[PDB]
């Protein structure tokens, strides 16, 4: 079970178990092992498995890839891809992004988006904290949704959560574009709408209240492209693939290797 | 239909083990992803590919073959099955009807988990399948639906845990057909389940004894409910599995152990081993886990079961 793998760096402290950098003894190839603890981790296992289950349909380089699950007692192993970039989040951390950083970074979600939702498939948490980037720069999709809005919940962050989900009605796609506009504003202002305020607040005020707006000193196509995405009606949000087309998108993103500058 | 005739003859060359079947590959996957097209929108032409694929047999040597055609070509052949599997032709359904006649479909989906390079490809298929209660009914009655026992116990966890997925759903989904047939094969059904609540594995331990709390707390289980807490050795297991290193596990046997104190109609041999552990089973569940403050219903649920043992007496 551990005789395949050797565990070098403790990489992050996960919410059950414990994340690590690792290599396997085998292929020689670097991978990241996700050790998790099914018991103070009640019931949960469901939850592992069907993650498990949408990550080994997943086939792209803008989602994390996955290589398989071993059991030893208690304790459940994971084999992922090593991704030793941080996160958009901690991106934001050192300092603020300029237009060029927050469009690359928007155009790469954008591109893992359009595989899912063209695999009929719902990311469901979409933000800068589950959007992670390799060493060399490259983006990808990482910490899939659930089901369910009871079973989300009081436990959740609705802060990027789009109005329909809340309202319990049917989502499709078009819920990760609102969760989207939501991460837009996060990469420009440093953190999600209403931040400010309880977890509680914000669930019963996104449904109820008008599309949150980007302010400040940003750019007419940024804040376009936000108006775009955070529209109460999910049908009149535009798609993956209109949005890679966009005028902030096209105008502001570079290549991808610029990313490199931001390690911390 | 065009596309009907060249992916028969092509998959008959791929069937023969002959180097000359990689050029016909090629060929297949063409014809799967040009099938996909059409059924995933229009709908005047998708009536017609239907019956071209009923009265082929061509959906039979699909599965048959399932294990030479490559990536690409595999995903087009789930597509297609889970779309055709799921048309309505009036009040019937044509696939169902169909899969209902040819039931070997059913068993080369089971069979599935057996190969790796097919099992969660497979077991997606057969989920299918049985969401409907004619298919259901095909594998839970059929001697190969105890293959399970040993497929949710494979070394693979990911291909175990979509086995259980499986079985579960067989065993929860129609309830009305579900009871009648635990009812018919109990005694070597609950034979086999006896080996799962015994397993090495925590996984295949936890989900077992959660899924057998959930099957005789239902109201179509009443029958089987009733013989399984009738049982002696069965609450001597749950006592057992009380004690066990894993609190997971020992909370997940006090929902199956609370079920046979809490019946009215309690057979003697039973009312027996809770006397005869009667202040033993007191002093235990008044110091059993109270760890778990934000649990109101747990502490209300040990403080009966408490009362009910203190309550009981001899006939």
């Amino acid at each position: 079970p551990e005789e395949l793998f050797t565990k070098l760096e403790k990489i992050g402290k996960g919410s059950f178990g414990e994340v690590f950098k690792g290599i396997d003894n085998r292929t020689q190839k670097v991978v990241a092992i996700k050790i998790i603890d099914l018991e103070e981790a009640e019931d949960e296992i469901e939850d592992i498995q069907q993650e498990i289950t949408v990550l080994s349909q997943c086939d792209s380089p803008y989602v994390t890839k996955y290589y398989g699950s071993y059991l030893k007692d208690t304790k459940l192993w994971i084999i992922m891809e090593y991704l030793g970039g941080g996160s958009a989040l901690d991106l934001l951390e050192p300092g603020p992004l300029d237009e060029t950083q927050i469009a690359t970074i928007l155009r790469e979600i954008l591109k893992g988006l359009d595989y899912l939702h063209s695999e009929k498939k719902i990311h469901r948490d979409i933000k800068a904290a589950n959007v992670l980037l390799s060493e060399h720069g490259e983006v990808k999709l990482a910490d899939f949704g659930v089901a369910g809005q009871l079973t989300d919940t009081f436990v959740g962050t609705p802060f990027w959560m789009a109005p329909e989900v809340i309202k319990q009605s049917a989502y499709d796609s078009k819920a990760d574009i609102w969760s989207l506009g939501i991460t837009a504003i996060e990469l420009a202002r440093g953190e999600p709408p209403h931040s400010e305020l309880h977890p509680m607040k914000v669930l019963f005020l996104i449904p109820k209240n008008n599309p949150p707006t980007l302010e400040g000193n940003y750019s007419k196509p940024l804040k376009e492209f936000v108006e775009a995405c955070l529209n109460k009606e999910p049908s009149f949000r535009p798609t993956a693939k209109e949005l890679l087309k966009h005028k902030f998108i096209l105008r502001n993103a570079k290549k991808t290797s610029y990313l490199t500058e931001l390690i911390d | 239909a065009e596309i009907v005739k060249i992916l028969k003859d092509n998959l008959a060359i791929l069937e023969k083990q002959d180097k000359k079947t990689d050029k016909a590959s090629e060929e297949v996957s063409k014809s799967l992803q040009a099938m996909k097209e059409i059924l995933c929108p229009p709908t005047e032409a998708v009536a017609q590919l239907a019956q071209e694929l009923y009265s082929s047999g061509l959906l039979v040597t699909l599965i048959a073959d399932l294990q030479l055609i490559d990536f690409e070509g595999k995903k087009d052949v789930t597509q297609i099955f889970n779309n055709i599997l799921r048309r309505q032709i009036g009040t019937r359904s044509p696939t169902v009807e169909y899969i209902s006649a040819h039931p070997h479909i059913l068993f080369m989906l089971l069979k599935g988990y057996e190969a790796p390079q097919i099992a969660l490809r497979c077991g997606i298929m057969l989920r299918e399948c049985i969401r409907h209660e004619p298919l259901a009914k095909i594998i839970l009655f059929s001697n190969q639906f105890r293959d399970f026992f040993k497929y949710v116990e494979l070394s693979t966890f990911d291909i175990a845990s979509d086995a259980f997925a499986t079985f579960k759903d067989l065993l929860t989904r129609h309830k009305v057909l579900v009871a009648d047939f635990l009812e018919q094969n109990y005694d070597t059904i609950f034979e086999d389940y006896e080996k799962l609540l015994q397993s090495e594995n925590y996984v295949t331990k936890r989900q077992s004894l959660k899924l057998l709390g959930e099957l005789i707390l239902d109201r179509h289980n009443f029958a089987i409910m009733t013989k399984y807490i009738s049982k002696p050795e069965n609450l001597k297991l749950m006592m057992n599995l009380l004690r066990d290193k894993s609190p997971n596990i020992q909370f997940e046997a006090f929902h199956v152990f609370k079920v046979f104190v809490a019946s009215p109609h309690k057979t003697q041999p039973i009312v027996e081993i809770l006397l005869k552990n009667q202040p033993k089973l007191i002093e235990f569940l008044s110091s059993f886990q109270k760890e778990r403050t934000d649990d109101e219903q747990f502490a209300d649920e040990k403080n009966y079961l408490i009362k009910q043992i203190r309550d009981l007496k001899k006939t």
